[PDB]
Order: structure tokens, then C-alpha cells, then sequence
């Protein structure tokens, strides 16, 4: 059983490969259509393309100082490549699987010592029992693979069995590391430790090997192999020539020509599930979640093009000339340096629109909130004036009853005057009646004042109701406008976040192991050493 | 002036060359998470203009907190919008949206689909999804504002672990300690603390393996407990009100005996205040006695505080009296706990002034200040709090080691359940004494049992003379289990059986009454039994006496002159009888040996002359060191419990005989 | 654009400042005179070098910028120099008498032989010609450091200063001290600033006792003195009655003195943490001080040959952290003692780091479970201090003579337990009563398996009455008997022996009431066992491989059956879980090869806190020392080894 996982590049590796194409395109075009020759040129071309595909920190012609490896987090480590992200996802899926008691063992195969050191730095602290079958290990722990005098002159010594209830035993899956070179130079390295699955970080393992035939023979079940596949690369072409069913120079040239043609390949796949995949792999069945892509179909590509940034406007000189090794190093160095300056300046200029967007957002939120407060206050005041309009209605009713009673007395005494006037015999009744009519007129003026005040109160109530009915519409309009702007605000925030990530990536690359010159190039602890149970949470025995 | 005065004129020699100070705490700053996009999530005012009193979970909260900092010089951001160059005391930490992996580490896919779908519903759909869930509101703009808190918490905690800050304050909303891994609830959408903790444990297995989560918010952390129940890498300690169904959430999962499950047993702890109204004293007591030894024993690598200031003074939802200096003291202790690592995530708080002041004090302590002084260090915590804390220490001693041999619990092993089978070596002591008493009484004067059918009580509770339905006179001794006088060893708790002195004070009456040829009925209600954990001696005694009066005694043909004698608090059971039934027809008197216990307030429910008749026909002896009309003729006995019994025996029996004539 | 909150400067007082450090190189000339060669191999009671060591350990860690290790002014960025000056006579006369001053002034000008006479007469002191000015310097240094703390020039201060001062009394000096430092500083503050400083709290954690400072503030209510030390009344210096735990003030200053005495040496971190968390902190919070002074001393650190304790430099950090929490932050650390330079260097470094702002490190072992003496001592202390304070009432159930004529009216309860026991045994295993006739004893004294006359193997379990665990209700005082448990201790052996088809015989033997030692119990045990052997065991036809198990006491009966008879033809193993009682000796009469046989096949398990090992002879038969205490714990621990020894003794 052999398997394949599609893996693609990241923006950083894309830009670095464009830089390399810029440095290598002209002589390659001349070829197809102690300085150096085209042979060593194409060799360095392919080797550096592969190195960039495998965690671009390997682009430098050096070794990691063997100290910073155990001093950087997994996030900053796997932020460079995508292969490391996929492999870390795979390892995490295999370590947190649903387990009775299984001590399943796995093997991991690299191509050289650089990649192996990077791996062992990535998988140092995890919950595994590891053994590096290649020399010069990194923090070797001693996990060994399987294959009371109380008195004088007496002898009891029950101590031994005592410890057989005290020693805690590990239950961590085994995981071995190896390189294909040392795997082919010797043999029998895998027939000793019965393993179940091999993860080949190299995609060209040449599946029929002696040291693997002995393993396929001695084992009981069928063993699955998992090769990480770069989606388009100078090795995927050959790997596809194998997937179906002198001359190395011509194969190299054809692969690199295909890589140049398919650099701008539009479509790559996604959506890889890991738990079902590791289940299928461990049980020994044909897995179907893996994608069957297998190839991509075939003047205009000799021109390198980087990723277009907002207001960047840069260019590439294409190096249409001869070269030499030290000139190669220096040229690549200053090209990376000028691109670094440009991306730095690019980051430091998108800061301004973010400021204004934040300010407008803050002001709009405060305006909304003040509007809500005003709405509440106005409704409260109207609710208060309600009971007053009710009592005013009561007073108006009282005044109207008084009016009716007074007009009835007016009519009665006026009829009495009508009696007493014809053939007069004048009493004081007309005087008293006139006095009563004057009282009626006075209280009529009073009631008129009161009904006027009632009408005024009514109009005030209605006007306040109108104001409260308008305020809510105002709030709703402001809410709608806010949401409309919020969409684009979130978009710009996310974009600048991603740009910060890419800038930090390039900075940390050129900061550490760096291209051959120092032209541009501890508290606070950014290198993960806030020491609370770090060294003692290494096993230290 | 002096003569010591080193007089040597030469150039000295370097001995210890200058170096950078080997200090790992406070050359650094403190992290602060804040972003203006977290004010987006808000309710939808639907019913009517309830704008007067808004919803308690309000955006301005964040703002207010931030603003307070800007008024105390801790931040130099004038426009009150999130900028980078805060100052010399803090350092801004960027907030990014959490991805699908981190948010699916603890939650399930159906929850993610539900939320991401409600992102773009209509209006009435949002209204229905709001009114359906248990105290959760959804709005059109709720997806991004809910993804942001988890990302902020993860970023703050990562900054702490990697060593770019000292501690961190994550001023963050919506809250995140009520969301269960499959459903939302309690104003929460995504559980922030669980997501953060699981991502730290997964992405950093070389500096962090054990994490301690402390929840001092006054409600229970439902989701954050359910997420780490079967796990032994996260120790979850919580302090809250419980009240069994009234307070939110009101579920069995918040009880004080949910002490783990699976291989995660002994890695969960609840501390429940019985009654609301606690203050500084209770918190300081529970922190000095429980939280700190357990913390020092667990040896964590990271301490997260799911803080919430709805228990502060002047609040309305919490109803407590915690002051801004108590938060400082707790923060100080927790700083002492680990090697300094600390993340403070904000969950609660619904009164702007209280949360503002409390957050200011907490931030001051985080920056480097020492805490202030308490308003009153003479407070004397409530009794129920002390009893609950003792009950908690018992269980946690059965799991942890720092709570036995220091609290006198090394005597027995509480892993074996106290039972009557041969499965456990432990047995209850009450049954032995009751069996001995039954043996003696039966073989001497033929004392039969009386069955309390259809109840959950031991068979030999009520003992009685034979043919009790034909006894023309009945004495009823509702006594209580005796009191021992021995030297309890203080390291183990075991008593020395050679020097014990126990007297059966409730037997002399039984002997006296037999000579007068009167039927006797003895009851024995124990005191909480240590077995059911919800036993109430008052309620149970009340039940037994109401049962005995309604079922059996109320139909006896030749009944006359029933007396009552009470010893200990069980006498209350007698009181609640007379105050709830007309019993004056056959009852003559009532005697009580209250000892040092407080008086029994008799309240009636049928008539009011009951108080007069009870005052006329009662004798209630009491302690001479007591000093304390409806209580019924309290008497201050000379001698003193057993002393007043042995001395005033003659007067009591003489009064009883006179009342009987 | 709207500037809502204008910029300002921060509003704090703690840590924009620096930590005051007091040190001077003129404090290293007060030294002894050579008398005998024995001074070369002894810890040199108080030596100068201490001081410079502390200074050096700071310079090597960057907390000080001093390359040449001499008193400079530009002390860096984390600390601040506080200059010293010799104190005036008034500051000294504020505490001492006027004849002590004349004594030291005479000491200044003596000859050599007179100096030797003075060193020989006095209560363990030594003088020297330069002992006047070097005695005046510590008082002034302490005064200036505490002054700086109070007036807010620094946050908190540390004063590397010698000679010490917590031993000198007002009347005369004694204990290698000349003048009291802490008392003088406290009195001059309390008389100088009667507006900010009105209460002071002095704490002493040196392993000796501070009689001087205590006597200074014995009749005062403005200075609370707390001290932790070792008492050991007869021998351990100073060995007086003042250091006892019952001295709680006198006069108007009653209840303002606290002593905490260790009954035995060898205490470590757990004891100090327990004492601080249980006694010092609530008392300190209730007293509500305005300045906390520490009379530090590092003669109790791990690696000392005089204190003989095991306190690690992390416990010092934890205590300093708590004490920093106590007051508003004001804290002055004066230094008094020490005997082993490396330990005091490490400890001083830890205290300095915690004073600068760090949190304390973690203790090396959080599972220590302090010695049983310390817990009883702390309870006794809490009793008196509950009489005087308030934070010890109503929380430890204190709230501020049985009879001798009622002993005839007593509930038996012994029988009761056994009675209960018998029942369940019967109802699940069908045991039978075995009669020991011609003896007046309760019938249920021995129960055997039915058809014991046909089994080969026999297990004989002899034990006393099972234990009791009683819960003490916390609200008020007394024991609660209605919620107690019975720890049956001889049930697992019976079950293990019945699941392998062995004959079982069980023997119960009571405890004599009102007796220190169960003497009559031992006599009853010997009689019952001897009778049971003589009338029953010799007559069962099929018999081989008998094994005894004695729990607690009543093993004396087993030893007596072994001695006064010859039974090694059939029996093969004796096992005894002592617990805490005294060992039972073997007395052989039949032969002495019997004694050697007994030493060979025997197992005795005892506590860790037993009287022994403070090596038992061979007439007790291979005793062993557990790592825990109590019967229940050692049984649950070594049940496996016991049953394995038993099973190995057979075929
Ligand atoms: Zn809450
Ligand atoms: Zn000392």
C-alpha cells in the first residue's frame, strides 16, 4: 500500500521561488531553446527549489545552531512551510486517536540530516517515545525498547516486589526517525522493531528496497506508506510517471520546464479529513478520502512576477548575465533584502486607514448609545405626563358639571324674573337673581380658563408622543448604516492581520540563519523560555 | 568623627563584573486585550420601549472598564479607541478571529453550523431563536463578535506562556462559562475558557501539562465544568451560590459532591454558599482553608481566572457585599500560587460602577501594587458557611492528602461507604447503640417495636410497652442520643475507649414510669446520621410526631393523661405538634430539659388560648449560664446537661405526679 | 478627533520607586578574642563575614551595580542606598537604662585582661575595644531604614546589619548582643511620627527566642510581638520561663504577645506554612498594623548544625509574600542571626528577590504532613489566643471535671460493639460460639467456623475492641455521637481466610476501663489463650499449619503461649500489628532454640511515631517501622506483605 497527500506552497515560498526564477531563467532559456556551467546551474536550481519547498529556513547554506531548535514554539516553526502544517496535523491526529492498550509504532523517513533535525525539533515535547536511529541526536532520552535489610544477619528483602507496585509505566506510541541514505547503506534497521506505518517525508523513496522487503516479509499484515506530495513541483512529474499502472539530465530538464510552465497553475485541491484517514491507514484498507489529481495539463513564462501588493510598484532585474558562486550568494541576498524593505514599508503604511476606521466605529457606537438613552428618557417623561392628562380630564368634567348646574340656576331665576316683571310689585328677588347670574358668569370665566389649560396639556402630550415616535426611526436608520459599514471594517481588519503574519514570517527568516552576508541581517522572552517546568518537563533521566 | 574610617589611598580591584539582572518578572509589562468590534453583539428590542431598563449584558461594560484605566494613567489612549502605543505599564495584544479547528476542539459540528447559519437569518427567525433558548439572544451581527473572544483569550494566554508579558487582562465580551459543548445557554455563545485551555494543552506539551481554572463568579460554570469532567489535566475550582433550583442554573451538576468522574476523580471542586448575603469574611475563609492547599498540592503550570464582578457590593443580580480589596487579596494569593503566570478573563458584571471599581483594583494588583486594607477584619463568618466548608474538606480529604492528618480525618478511610454489609469495613455507630438498648429493654420488660410503615426510617425507632392501645396512661419520651465525655485525639480523630464516660440519661424516666403501671413510648431521632447528607433532625422529628399523632394515638379507646418529656433539640418536634393540632383534650403537661440549646418559639395555627395553656402547663429547665411569655415558664436551674437531670429529677417527677394527682 | 479622556500621569505609589538597602563596611570589627583551640572547629556564634557574603550574592545576580564590592552611591536601578550614622544617646536611652550606657562606655577604654574577665563573667557575650561605635551603628542604621520606609522615599527596605539585637535586655546585655535594635527603632518611630505610625507589628522567625524585645514591649499595647522558636525548657538557650507559650502579656498590654514553641527539633517547611496560614495571618489582619518589622534570622535553614532544621529558601519567599500582603506594603527587614554562610546567602537572596517584586518559587515537596506534636501545640496556642483575640472564637469552636460518683451508672458499649459484630458474622458465615468453661466471661469471647474439627489449616485472629471515629460538630464544642463510625479492623483477614477455605477462629478481648495500660486485659488474654490451647487444639485429629494474627494489644497472650508451652511442631507464623503500644517481650522456659525460632518466623508492624528509634533487641522478634501512623493506615498498607508472608509460610 502506497498513498499520497496533496500539499501546496505558501505565499512566502511562492515569492522566494519567484526570486530564484529571476536568478535562473536566462541560461535555462538558452539551454532549452571557475565561474559555473549549465550542469551545476540546473543542479543548484533543482536542489534549491526542493529546499524552498521543504521549510525555506533550509535555503541558507548552513546548519541550525542546535540550540534555537528547542527554543522556538510550534506556531513560529510551522508558519513557514505547509508540509510542516500537514505533518503536524497528521501527528496530532495519530496521538489523540481513540484507544484498550495499543503501543502502535511508526517510522518517519527524511532525505538528509537537515530535515531530520527540523523534524526532531518539531516533535520534541509531544507525548511519544522516540528513538533517533541516525547519529548526533538532540536531547537523547533513554527509552529502552523491550528486547529490606532491617536487622543484622537476617534476610527478608521484600523491597523488590514493593517497587513493582510503585513504578509508573508509559503508554505512549513509539515513533522512530531515519534517513534514506543511512537506510540504504545498511540493512535490517526496520526488521528488528516491528512497525506498522511509515511516513516518508521524501516522495521518491523507491518502494522496492531490501531494508523494506525484509520488513514486508517478516510482518503479518500489509503496511501502508504515506508520501507527502507537492501539488506541482519538479518531483511530482516523475511521481506521476510512477503513479500510473545520461538520462537524468534530460529528466531534470523536462521536470524543470514543466515546473516553469505550471508555476501559475490555477487549481489546487483542499478538504482532507484526518481521523477517518488515520483509521483507514491503521486498519489496512483502501482509503478513499485521498484525492486522485495525478497531474495538471500543459515566450510568456520567462518573466518572474511576485505577488501584487496595494501601492507597492516594484520590479525585478532578471539578471541577464554570467555568474559565480559568491556572486550568486550576494545577488540572492540583496534581492531578498530589497524585497524585505518593500514589504516592511508596505506593512507600515496600511496602519493609517485602520486608525480612521477604528475612530469612525467608536464615534458611531457612542452616537447609537446616546440615541438609545434619549429614547428611554423621552418615553419615561411621556409615561409621567399620562396621569396628569387623566387628572386634567377629571377637572374638566367637574367644571362642566358646575357649568350645567349654574346654567340651570340661571334659567330658573331668569324665569322667576320673567314672572315678577309684568305688573311688577317689585321684590328683591330680581336683585338676588342678578347677583347669582354674576356668580355664574365669574365661574364660567374660571371654567373657560380650566378647559383651555386642559387643551394645552393635551397638545403637549401629543407633541411629546410624536417626538418619541420619531426617535425610534432615527435609531433604526443608524443601525442599518452601521451594519453596512461593519462588513468592510471586518474585511480590512482581517486583511491587515494576514499581512502582519507574512511580514513577521519574512523577518524571522532573514533574522536567524541568513543568506551569505551580514549587510542588514533573553528578555523579552519571544523564544519560548518562560521557564516554569520546561527542562523538568523534559524527561531528564 | 569616628575611628573605623578606612584610610587607604589606592585603586581597588574588580571582583564581580556587572551583568544583566537574573529576574524573570517585572522588567516586563502586562498584556491587555481589547477591540472595538466586540461591541457589535446587542439585543433586539422587541416587545415595547423597554429602553428604560436595558438588558444586563450591555456593550458599554467594556468601554467603562477601559475608560477607568484611562483615568488612572495606566493607559495613554485619549480617543478611547484601541491603539498600539498604550504606555509604559501595559502592552496591547492583537485580537484575531478564531478558526474552525480551535473552535471545534471542544464543540461539535452541529453547533458551528447552527451559529454560522443564524449569521444571516431574517428578523422573525432571530426572534424565535432568541425566545427558544434558555436566556440567550441572537442578532444579525453575532458571528464575528462571537468568534473574537475565543481568539482574544487564546492570544492572551499564548503571550503569557511564551513569556512576552507577566500576566494578562482580557477585557472581553460576550461571556463564556455557560455554554455546553452541544448547545448555547446563559448569554454565552462559545465557551472561551475551555477552548483556550484545550488549545494550550494541545499546542504546548512541553511547558504546560496541568492547568488550574478558578471561577469566582457567583453563578456556576456549567460548560467549563462539563468540558473537563473526564479529564485529569485541568483542575476546576468554583465558588457559587447553589440553592437547588432557585438560583441560575439550578441543576444537580453544581452540588458540592460532584467530585469528578472516570479517571478525572478528585479534579473538580465546588464551594456552595447556602444563603445569599456573604461578604469578605466568607471568601477569605474559603480561600485560606481550601483553595490554597489544594492549589499548592496540585502544582499547576498555568492559572486561569474566569473572573466576574456580579458579586461586588451595590449589585442587584448577585446580592453580596464583596468590596474591591477582597478581589485584590484573592489576586495576590493566586499570584503566589504558580510562578506568576496569570490570565484574567472577564465574564460577569452588570452594574457599571461596581465592575469599574473592582476591575480597577484587580488591574492595580496585577501591575505590581500590594492590596489595600479590608474595611472590617472583625466579621465572624456565618455558621452555615463554616459547616459547609467542613463538609467540603471531608470529601476532598477522601481524595486529596492535604486535608487529612491536619483536620483530624486520618482515622477512617472515607473511600469505603459507611454501610451495614460486609463490603465495607466501616459501620454506623447509631445502629449498635439502638440494638443494645432494644436488647436490654426487651429482655427486661418486654419492650416491643412500633412500625412506622410507609417511611424510610430504621425499624427500631419507636419502642413501646406491650398492648399500648390498652394503656390507660402513656408517657412519651422523645429523647435524643446521648453525649459522650472523652478525649478525642486530634491527629486522627479516634477516641480512646478506656476513658470514655457515657451516661444514658433517658432511661431513669422509663424505669420510674413502669412502677406506676403506665404505658411507655420511647422515640429516638438521631442528629443527621452523616449518611444521607440532606437529613434534617427538625423536619424528621416533626414528621414522626405528626405521624404518631394522626395515625395511632388519635383512636385509642381508653386513652387519658398523656404526658410529654423532651430532651435536647428534639423537643422542638413536640412544640410543632401542639402548635398545629388541638391536643389539649388528653395532654396534661410538657417537660423539657433544654440544656444549653436556645428556646423554642411556640406559634399556633388554630386558636390562641394555646399560648396561655402552654404557659400554665409547661416546665422548661435551662442552663444556669444562659441568662435568656410565649416560651412557657423558663426556669434557671442551679447546677449547670446531666447535672440538671440528676438534680431536678425529683421536682420534675413531683410536678408530674401532682398534675396527675 | 474628540479627546474624551486627556492624558495624565499614573496614580500609584508602590513601584515607581526602588527598594532601600542598608549596608556599611564599618560593621565588621566587633569580634572575639582568642581563648582556646576549640574555636577553630565550632560554628563561631556570631561572625562578621556573614554580612559581606550577602552583599556579594546580590552583586552576582545583577540586583546591584557594584564591581569592586564597596559602599557606593550609584547602586543601579533596582535599589537605593540609605546612608548610616551612629545613633545619638537619646535614641538609645529611649529603651535602655542609664547604667548600661556607662557600662559600654567603660568597655570602650579597658585593658586586655579586664576585657577577658568581662567576656568570661557575662551571659554569653564577648566584648572588644571597638565595641562602642560598632554597637551604635546598627541602631542608627535601622532608624534610618524605617524612617525612609515611613516617609515614602522607598517601597520597602532591607538592612544587612550586625551585631544582632533581639537578645539584649534593658537592664544588661546577654546573648552576644550589645544593644537592642528593633526595640529602639520602634520606640523612636512611635515617638517621632504620631500621625501615620500608630501600631507596629514585630515578627521573629529566628530559632532562638527574643527575650529582649519581648521584655521591652511587655506592658505596651501599640507593639504586637510574635515569635516562633524552640522551647525545650531545660537545655535549649535561653531556657527560661518567659519563652513558654502561656506568656500572653502583662498589665495594660495583655494579649499583645504571641509565642510558638516547637516541642522537638527537625521541623521543615510544612510546619512553618501551617503556623503562618493558621495563626499569624488572621491575628495580623485583625490587629491592623501600620508597619511590619521582621527580626530575620537564618539559623533555621536547611543545612544548619545548631538549629537542626530543614527550611528551604522557598518557604522564606512565601512568608515574605504573605507579610507583604499584610500591611499597606511598608516592610523593613533587619537581619540578626545565622551559622552556616551558604544557607543564609541563599535565603537572603530569596528574600531580596521577593522584596523586589517577584512571586515566590515552588516548594520542593508539597506533601509533607507535619509532625503530630506541632498540631497539638498549635491547638493549645489557639486556645489562649482565642481567650484574648476574636478571629479564633466561633471558627475553631472555642467561645472564650466530669464526675467521680456516677461511674456506676455507665452505658457499657463494649459488649455493644462485639454484639453487633457477632450478628453479621453469623448471618453471612455461620460462625459458632466456642465455650471456655470454668471461666466467668461473656459467652461471645471466641467464635469458630463450623466443622473446625476437620480442617487442616487454622487462622487464629486475636484482637481487642474495634476503634471509633467521632465527628466533632463545628458550631459549638462537644462531640456528636449520632454520626460516628466503627472502624472494624479484623474483617479483611477473616474474608481472605474464608475465600481460600481455611479454618477460622476469632478471639475478642476487652479493654479495662479507667486504666493507662490494659494490664488486667493482658492477664485475661494470657488466661483465655492458654485455656483455648490446652482444652481444644491438642485434640483435633487432622491438624497442621496453624497461624496466629494479633491486632493491637492481646499479642502478649500469643507470646505467653509461645513461651510457657512448646508448639513449634504445628504452628508456623506470628504476625502482630502493634500500632503505638509498647513491645511485648518473650520469656522462654522450655528451650532457647524456641526463642531463635520466634525471631525467625515473626512479623511486627509499628508506627513511625513510636517511642523506639530515639536496634530493638532480639527478644521482640524483627519489628518493622511503617511510613504512616494509626492502625487502619498501616493495615491497609502492609496487608499485602502480611498475607504474602502467611501464604509463603505454608506449602
Ligand atoms: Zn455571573
Ligand atoms: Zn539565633
Amino acid at each position: 500500500k502506497v498513498y499520497y497527500l496533496p500539499v501546496t506552497l505558501t505565499q512566502f515560498q511562492k515569492d522566494l521561488s519567484e526570486i530564484l526564477i529571476s536568478l535562473h531563467a536566462k541560461s535555462f532559456k538558452a539551454s532549452i531553446i571557475p565561474t559555473l556551467s549549465q550542469r551545476q546551474l540546473t543542479y543548484i536550481f533543482d536542489s534549491n527549489i526542493r529546499a524552498i519547498a521543504n521549510h525555506p529556513s533550509l535555503l541558507v547554506d548552513h546548519y541550525m545552531p542546535r540550540q534555537l531548535l528547542r527554543m522556538e514554539p510550534t506556531e513560529s516553526s510551522i508558519a513557514g512551510s505547509h508540509k510542516f502544517q500537514v505533518l503536524n496535523q497528521l501527528i496530532n491526529s495519530i496521538c489523540f486517536r481513540d484507544r484498550p492498550n495499543e503501543v502502535i509504532k511508526c517510522a518517519i523517513i527524511a532525505h538528509s540530516i537537515k530535515e531530520l533535525d527540523l523534524l526532531e525539533g518539531l516533535i520534541l515535547g509531544k507525548k511519544f517515545r522516540t528513538k533517533r536511529l541516525s547519529g548526533t541526536s538532540l536531547y537523547n532520552e533513554k527509552h529502552k525498547f523491550p528486547n529490606y535489610t532491617g536487622y543484622s544477619k537476617d534476610d527478608y528483602d521484600y523491597s523488590v516486589k514493593r517497587n513493582l507496585k510503585k513504578r509508573k509505566i508509559n503508554t505512549d506510541d513509539w515513533l522512530f526517525l531515519a534517513t534514506t541514505k543511512h537506510l540504504k547503506h545498511d540493512q535490517y534497521l526496520l526488521a528488528n522493531y516491528d512497525i506498522d506505518m511509515i511516513i516518508s517525508f521524501d516522495p521518491m523513496l523507491e518502494v522496492e528496497l531490501p531494508a523494506l522487503q525484509v520488513l514486508r516479509n517478516n510482518a503479518n499484515k500489509d503496511i501502508p506508506i504515506i508520501k507527502l506530495l507537492v501539488q506541482n513541483s519538479p518531483d511530482h512529474y516523475l511521481l506521476d510517471s510512477e503513479i500510473k499502472n545520461s538520462q537524468e539530465y534530460e529528466e531534470i530538464k523536462s521536470s524543470l520546464l514543466y515546473f516553469l510552465q505550471a508555476r501559475n497553475a490555477p487549481v489546487n485541491n483542499c478538504e482532507i479529513d484526518y481521523i477517518k484517514l488515520v483509521k483507514c491507514c491503521l486498519e489496512g484498507k483502501d482509503c478513499n478520502n485521498i484525492l486522485p489529481v495525478l497531474d495538471l495539463i500543459t515566450s510568456g513564462f520567462w518573466q518572474p512576477q511576485l505577488t501584487k501588493l496595494q501601492y507597492s510598484s516594484t520590479e525585478l532585474p532578471l539578471w541577464d548575465g554570467p555568474l559565480d558562486i559568491k556572486t550568486y550568494q550576494t545577488e540572492l541576498m540583496h534581492r531578498a533584502v530589497i524585497r524585505l524593505r518593500d514589504i516592511q514599508d508596505e506593512y507600515a503604511k496600511g496602519t493609517v486607514p485602520l486608525y480612521e476606521k477604528r475612530l469612525n466605529e467608536t464615534q458611531r457606537q457612542n452616537q447609537l448609545d446616546e440615541i438609545k438613552n434619549s429614547v428611554g428618557l423621552t418615553f419615561k417623561k411621556k409615561q409621567e405626563v399620562e396621569k396628569s392628562i387623566n387628572d386634567s380630564e377629571k377637572r374638566l368634567k367637574h367644571a362642566m358639571t358646575e357649568s350645567t348646574k349654574l346654567q340651570n340656576k340661571i334659567n330658573h331665576l331668569l324665569k322667576n324674573r320673567q314672572e315678577l316683571e309684568n305688573f311688577n310689585k317689585l321684590p328683591s328677588n330680581t336683585i338676588s337673581s342678578e347677583n347669582h347670574l354674576e356668580e355664574g358668569s365669574a365661574l364660567a370665566d374660571k371654567l373657560k380658563e380650566y378647559i383651555d389649560k386642559n387643551a394645552t396639556l393635551f397638545n403637549k402630550l401629543k407633541e411629546l408622543q410624536q417626538a418619541n415616535a420619531e426617535k425610534s426611526k432615527l435609531n433604526d436608520e443608524l443601525r442599518s448604516k452601521y451594519q453596512i459599514e461593519s462588513s468592510k471594517a471586518a474585511e480590512s481588519a482581517q486583511t491587515l492581520k494576514i499581512l502582519q503574519e507574512s511580514m513577521k514570517s519574512l523577518e524571522n527568516e532573514v533574522n536567524g540563519p541568513l543568506t551569505k552576508f551580514s549587510t542588514e541581517s533573553q528578555n523579552d522572552f519571544q523564544s519560548l523560555k518562560a521557564r516554569n517546568k520546561f527542562l523538568k518537563n523534559y524527561i531528564t533521566l | 568623627e569616628n575611628s573605623l574610617s578606612t584610610t587607604s589611598k589606592s585603586k581597588r580591584q574588580v571582583i564581580v563584573p556587572v551583568c544583566m539582572p537574573k529576574i524573570h518578572y517585572s522588567p516586563l509589562k502586562t498584556g491587555l486585550c481589547y477591540d472595538v468590534r466586540m461591541r457589535y453583539h446587542a439585543k433586539i428590542f422587541t416587545s415595547y420601549f423597554e429602553y428604560i431598563d436595558p438588558h444586563p449584558e450591555d456593550p458599554r461594560r467594556i468601554y467603562r472598564i477601559y475608560k477607568i484605566l484611562a483615568e488612572n494613567g495606566l493607559i495613554n489612549d485619549p480617543t478611547l479607541s484601541g491603539v498600539d502605543d498604550l504606555g509604559d505599564l501595559m502592552l496591547k495584544i492583537p485580537v484575531r478571529a478564531a478558526t474552525s479547528e480551535e473552535i471545534l476542539e471542544v464543540h461539535t459540528k452541529e453547533h458551528l453550523e447552527f451559529i454560522e447559519s443564524t449569521e444571516k437569518m431574517s428578523r422573525e427567525e432571530l426572534l424565535k431563536e432568541t425566545e427558544k433558548g434558555d436566556s440567550v439572544y441572537f442578532n444579525n451581527d453575532s458571528y464575528a463578535s462571537a468568534r473574537l473572544p475565543c481568539g482574544g483569550a487564546i492570544e492572551a494566554c499564548k503571550a503569557v506562556v511564551e513569556g512576552r508579558v507577566k500576566n494578562s487582562l482580557a477585557v472581553v465580551r460576550p461571556p463564556g462559562h455557560h455554554a455546553e459543548p452541544q448547545a448555547a445557554g446563559g448569554f454565552c455563545l462559545f465557551s472561551n475558557v475551555a477552548v483556550a485551555a484545550k488549545n494550550i494543552l494541545k499546542n504546548y506539551p512541553e511547558s504546560v501539562r496541568r492547568i488550574m481554572i478558578l471561577d469566582w463568579d457567583i453563578h456556576h460554570g456549567n460548560g467549563t465544568q462539563k468540558s473537563f469532567y473526564q479529564d485529569d489535566q485541568v483542575l476546576y475550582v468554583s465558588l457559587h451560590r447553589f440553592e437547588m433550583g432557585k438560583y441560575y442554573p439550578g441543576t444537580i451538576q453544581g452540588q458540592y459532591d460532584q467530585t469528578g468522574e472516570g479517571k478525572g476523580e478528585g479534579f473538580n471542586c465546588n464551594i456552595t454558599w447556602p444563603v445569599g448575603g456573604v461578604g469578605d469574611a466568607e471568601y477569605m475563609w474559603a480561600f485560606e482553608q481550601v483553595v490554597m492547599p489544594m492549589g499548592r498540592e496540585f502544582k499547576p503550570d498555568l492559572v486561569i481566572i474566569s473572573s466576574g464582578f456580579d458579586a461586588a457590593d451595590g449589585d442587584t443580580i448577585g446580592q453580596c457585599h464583596v468590596t474591591p480589596s477582597c478581589y485584590g487579596h484573592m489576586t495576590h494569593m493566586l499570584k503566589s500560587l504558580a510562578r506568576g503566570n496569570l490570565c484574567v478573563v472577564l465574564e460577569g458584571g452588570y452594574n457599571l460602577d461596581a465592575i469599574a471599581r473592582s476591575a480597577l483594583s484587580v488591574a492595580k494588583v496585577l501591575i505590581g501594587e500590594p492590596p489595600d486594607e479590608l474595611p472590617d477584619p472583625l466579621s465572624d463568618p456565618k455558621p452555615e458557611v463554616i459547616e459547609m466548608i467542613d463538609k467540603v474538606i471531608r470529601l476532598q480529604s477522601k481524595y486529596w492528602n492535604c486535608f487529612r492528618r491536619r483536620h483530624a480525618n486520618s482515622g477512617c478511610n472515607f473511600n469505603e461507604p459507611i454501610n451495614d454489609s460486609i463490603i465495607s469495613k466501616n459501620f454506623p455507630l447509631q445502629k449498635a447503640i439502638r440494638q443494645q438498648q432494644q436488647h436490654y429493654l426487651s429482655d427486661e420488660f418486654n419492650f416491643v417495636t412500633l412500625p412506622l410503615v410507609s417511611m424510610d426510617l430504621p425499624d427500631n425507632t419507636v419502642l413501646c410497652t406491650p398492648n399500648i392501645s390498652e394503656s390507660n396512661t402513656i408517657i412519651i419520651v422523645v429523647h435524643d442520643t446521648s453525649d459522650i465525655w472523652a478525649k478525642r485525639n486530634v491527629i486522627s480523630g479516634t477516641i480512646d475507649l478506656s476513658s470514655s464516660v457515657i451516661i444514658d440519661n433517658s432511661l431513669d424516666f422509663i424505669k420510674w414510669g413502669l412502677d406506676r403501671k403506665y404505658g411507655i413510648i420511647d422515640v429516638n431521632i438521631p442528629l443527621t446520621l452523616f449518611e444521607p447528607d440532606n437529613y434534617s433532625g427538625m423536619i424528621t422529628s416533626q414528621e414522626v410526631l405528626i405521624y404518631l399523632w394522626d395515625n395511632y394515638i388519635k383512636y385509642f379507646p381508653s386513652v387519658a393523661k398523656i404526658a410529654f418529656i423532651g430532651i435536647g433539640d428534639s423537643y422542638s418536634g413536640i412544640v410543632h405538634l401542639l402548635g398545629h393540632r388541638d391536643t389539649r383534650a388528653v395532654t396534661k403537661t410538657v417537660i423539657n430539659f433544654l440544656g444549653d440549646k436556645q428556646l423554642k418559639p411556640l406559634v399556633p395555627l388554630v386558636d390562641e388560648t394555646l399560648s396561655e395553656w402552654y404557659f400554665k402547663n409547661s416546665l422548661i429547665f435551662s442552663n444556669n449560664s444562659h441568662q435568656c411569655k410565649k416560651f412557657g415558664r423558663v426556669l434557671r436551674c442551679d447546677t449547670d446537661l446531666n447535672n440538671i437531670i440528676e438534680e431536678r429529677f425529683e421536682e420534675a417527677t413531683d410536678f408530674i405526679l401532682d398534675s396527675f394527682e
